């Protein structure tokens, strides 16, 4: 088994 | 059970996510998710922090040094298997954020603060950032980050990125066989066939069998197989699954001689996890009037726009003689099945699936 994963969490100005 | 929060978290996740995808393929690392949104968490205060809590499950049983102890775990080396979980954190680089945030992110997540130039730069640094995963996942996770997340107002992107190859403690043969989609399709997939002596159960209140595949090393794939829908035959599975049930079963089995067969196959799948984690209670987060992340910036002036997960698993039968009878056990996964990766050590869910469409 080869697995893989990406998370991004995007943080934005206001 | 040190992993129990993130175990909690994955489940409900899979949860919520299976109204919006009840059917379909579906592939995530809890794991993954669990680390970018703790560091999230530890930016969040007030109620924004309050609800982070709850939903990641870090109020059902230090947050962040367990975080930092199941990663040294599961970063172990090992000689089995290639694993690797790594943080990061980009960020604007005319941006000011909090002293202690920067630096206690880097001493339990051990993210590497970088600057990018999102406010002129915002596609280049979108680039920049989904190469580095790609880098980090051995090209497996190319384009994270989907055009137009990245923009000239983002001011930080919290990054993990998985990695994991292992191979059979014992070798499939490569056999095309029939798979029941549904009850009224029928697709042929081509199946990997095993007799070995395996950890193999069944769990009543969930009407499945569950059996052990180890790969080398202390990581094994647990598959759980409903033995009552014209859909999928899950729908009993998915929704009376909870982390006691589980639990029981994956850390109850006695061992046997098993005939296996499952089918080859790679998943591949792209998430936006803003409405799930919302129908969940996390909602102040990505509120942009009401977030509270001054623990990032004591301007409060973020909110989380999105968060972006992108998974993908290649199955195989890479490990690394007369029998005729058929008397004792068999698991034939030529129906849909759930799946799940699981780091023996820290009982850390690093990779969980449903298999349904070949």
């Amino acid at each position: 088994t080869e697995a893989a994963a990406g998370m991004g969490g995007v943080m934005t100005g206001r | 059970d040190l992993c129990v929060a993130n175990t909690l978290f994955a489940l409900n996740l899979f949860k919520h996510l299976a109204k919006a995808s009840p059917t379909q393929n579906l592939f995530l690392s809890p794991w993954s998710i669990s680390s970018t949104m703790a560091m999230v968490y530890m930016g969040s205060r007030g109620s924004t922090e309050d609800q982070m809590a709850s939903v990641l499950q870090f109020n059902e049983v230090k947050i962040h040094s367990s975080f930092r102890s199941l990663s040294s775990a599961i970063n172990a080396s090992t000689g089995n298997y290639l694993l690797e979980s790594v943080n990061k954190l980009f960020g604007e680089k005319s941006a000011s954020f909090r002293e202690e945030y920067i630096r206690l992110c880097q001493k339990y997540y051990s993210s590497e603060p970088q600057a990018v130039d999102f406010l002129e730069c915002a596609e280049e640094a979108r680039k920049k950032i989904n190469s580095w995963v790609k880098t980090q996942t051995k090209g497996k996770i190319p384009n994270l980050l989907p055009e137009g997340s990245v923009d000239g107002d983002t001011r930080m992107v919290l990054v993990n990125a998985v990695y994991f190859k292992g191979k059979w403690k014992t070798p499939f043969e490569k056999k095309l066989f029939p798979f029941r989609v549904n009850s009224a399709q029928r697709t042929p997939v081509q199946m990997m066939y095993l007799r070995e002596k395996l950890n193999i159960g069944y769990i009543e209140d969930l009407k499945a069998q569950i059996l052990e595949l180890p790969y080398a090393g202390d990581v094994s794939m647990f598959l759980l197989l409903p033995d009552a829908d014209v859909s999928t035959g899950l729908e009993l599975l998915e929704s009376e699954i909870t982390y006691d049930k589980l639990n029981k079963w994956t850390s109850k089995m006695a061992e046997d001689e098993v005939e296996v067969y499952i089918p080859q196959f790679k998943l591949e799948e792209h998430y936006e996890l803003r409405s799930i984690l919302r129908s969940m209670g996390m909602e102040d987060a990505f509120n942009k009037g009401r977030a509270n992340f001054s623990g990032m910036s004591e301007r409060n002036d973020l909110f989380l726009s999105e968060v972006f997960h992108q998974a993908m698993v290649d199955v195989n039968e890479e490990g690394t003689t007369g029998r005729t009878g058929h008397g004792g056990p068999q698991f034939v996964a030529d129906h849909p099945f759930l799946f799940l990766i699981m780091h023996k050590i820290t009982n850390c869910i690093l990779f969980f699936g449903r298999f349904s469409s070949p």
